[PDB]
């Protein structure tokens, strides 16, 4: 089958400045009757995929024309004129001249914006989880750019690393910021055994690490 | 308005088989190629197969032959896929869609999509949720604005769905990604609303569990 090399793997981009992509086939995308197949797909996060080119430069109905599309044989390229917050999602180079179709890994773009510090939340167990034997310490770290964080937990100043899941969410369209949330979770009996719980995060935007903690007492 | 409705989410059992339906409306359903589409784990998109209602005929991606099977019903204008003995590579998101390209025009009227349809391939339990609210000690945010969460954990399979004060609270909402961990997932939401609104007007995180009939909602008190 034919090998659809997709180059970069990440774009980063402000709005407003032009993007290109890169999409190289193993065998010639010219077909016989001297037609080339060659398809751009867009696909929005939480959306199916969106065809935005054919025939290797060829607009789809409704797409802006921002984009254009240019390459023969084996080497095709993507552009975006003008960047706007809707091109945010993952570019696929698809390949309909040799049977079976194939498609390229794919391009994420992403909008590159102004550095966002980190709104942190931390949460101890409810009542109802306590109840059930179990619990939950909870923090979210909401809007920061630019991706990269490290969240560590520390338990009464020692680090806890079993225990712990995390989950991002993708850029936001509304804002191009980024948010965290990371869980520890502990048997009720340990959680209460300890004192000071500390969400702890490194990111570029603070030299010293940002942090949220709270002490359980009674009272 | 041309439109492709694709079943719910299916959790199957290995070595098992599954038909997968795709319900169209808004065109004329004999006239146009169907084709299915599969993704992995997000980025990973492979072609599967192609039918014309009109006729019945098929063309399939050889790596799939004897794993898909393409049928359309015409008088419901529906495509189905069925997979058979359904093994770990098979757990993806399938989608149908209405490509476009006219062979004999050698061109492609717009391409309309399914929205997808997600096969787990496991023998684990399904799990009812436990959700639990998350009010403010310290991620109160001091004063201006507070932030509020629920915590929806130990459930299986996938999805869950999650909205504040039924869907009326829907700024400032943040859902993140359920993670896997020991055959259960866990998913959290936080949502922020101004020192003014709570704890005064009430927010409430609503959570649904399909798979198990668990419909809950969980009012965030102080
Ligand atoms: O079939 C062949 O051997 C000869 N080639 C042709 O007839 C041309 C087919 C061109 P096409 O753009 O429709 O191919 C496709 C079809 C569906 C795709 N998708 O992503 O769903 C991706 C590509
Ligand atoms: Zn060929
Ligand atoms: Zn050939
Ligand atoms: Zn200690
Ligand atoms: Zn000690
Ligand atoms: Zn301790
Ligand atoms: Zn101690
Ligand atoms: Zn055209």
């Amino acid at each position: 089958d034919i090998v659809m090399t997709q180059s970069p793997l990440t774009l980063s981009v402000t709005i407003g400045q032009p993007a290109s992509i890169s999409c190289k086939s193993s065998q010639s995308l010219l077909y016989s009757n001297g037609k080339t197949y060659l398809n751009w797909l867009l696909q929005r996060p939480g959306q199916s995929p969106k065809r935005l080119i054919h025939l290797v430069s060829k607009l789809d109905s409704g797409v802006p024309d921002r984009i254009t599309g240019s390459g023969s044989g084996t080497d095709f390229t993507l552009k975006i004129s003008r960047v706007e917050a809707a091109d945010l999602g993952v570019y696929y180079c698809v390949q309909g001249t040799h049977f079976p179709y194939t498609f390229g890994g794919g391009t994420k773009l992403e909008i590159l914006r102004a550095d966002a510090a980190p709104t942190v939340s931390i949460f101890p167990p409810s009542s109802e989880q306590l109840t059930s034997g179990g619990a939950s310490v909870v923090c979210f770290l909401n809007n920061f750019y630019p991706k990269d964080i490290n969240v560590k937990w520390k338990i009464d100043g020692s680090e806890r690393q079993n225990g712990v899941l995390n989950s991002w969410t993708d850029q936001d369209s509304k804002d191009s910021t980024y948010s965290m949330s990371s869980t520890l979770t502990l048997t009720k009996d340990e959680y209460e055994r300890h004192n000071s719980y500390t969400c702890e995060a490194t990111h570029k935007t603070s030299t010293s690490p940002i942090v949220k903690s709270f002490n359980r007492n009674e009272c | 308005e041309m439109q492709l409705q694709q079943s719910g989410a299916e959790l199957l059992r290995p070595g098992t088989s599954v038909k997968l339906s795709c319900k169209t409306s808004g065109y004329i359903f004999t006239s146009y190629w169907i084709h299915w589409v599969k993704q992995r784990s997000g980025q990973g998109l492979e072609w599967i197969a192609r039918i014309y209602p009109g006729t019945g005929s098929t063309y399939y991606n050889e790596k799939f032959k004897g794993k898909a099977t393409l049928t359309a019903d015409k008088s419901s204008s529906t495509a189905y896929m069925q997979l058979s003995t359904l093994k770990s590579e098979d757990s993806a998101v399938y989608f149908c869609t209405r490509w476009g390209f006219i062979p004999v025009r050698e061109d492609y009227v717009m391409d309309y999509w399914g929205q997808g349809t997600l096969v787990t391939v496991s023998s684990a339990k399904t799990t009812a949720p436990s959700v639990y609210p998350l009010a403010p000690v310290c991620g109160d945010t001091t004063g201006s604005s507070v932030t509020l969460g629920c915590l929806v954990k130990g459930y299986f399979p996938e999805p869950v769905t999650l909205t504040w004060n039924s869907g009326s609270l829907s700024s400032g909402v943040h859902t993140f990604p359920a993670v896997l961990q020991s055959d259960l997932y866990t998913l959290s939401s936080s949502v922020t609303v101004t020192s003014s609104t709570w704890p005064s007007q009430s927010i409430t995180c609503n959570v649904a569990h399909p798979a198990s009939s668990t419909k809950v909602d969980k009012k965030i008190e102080p």
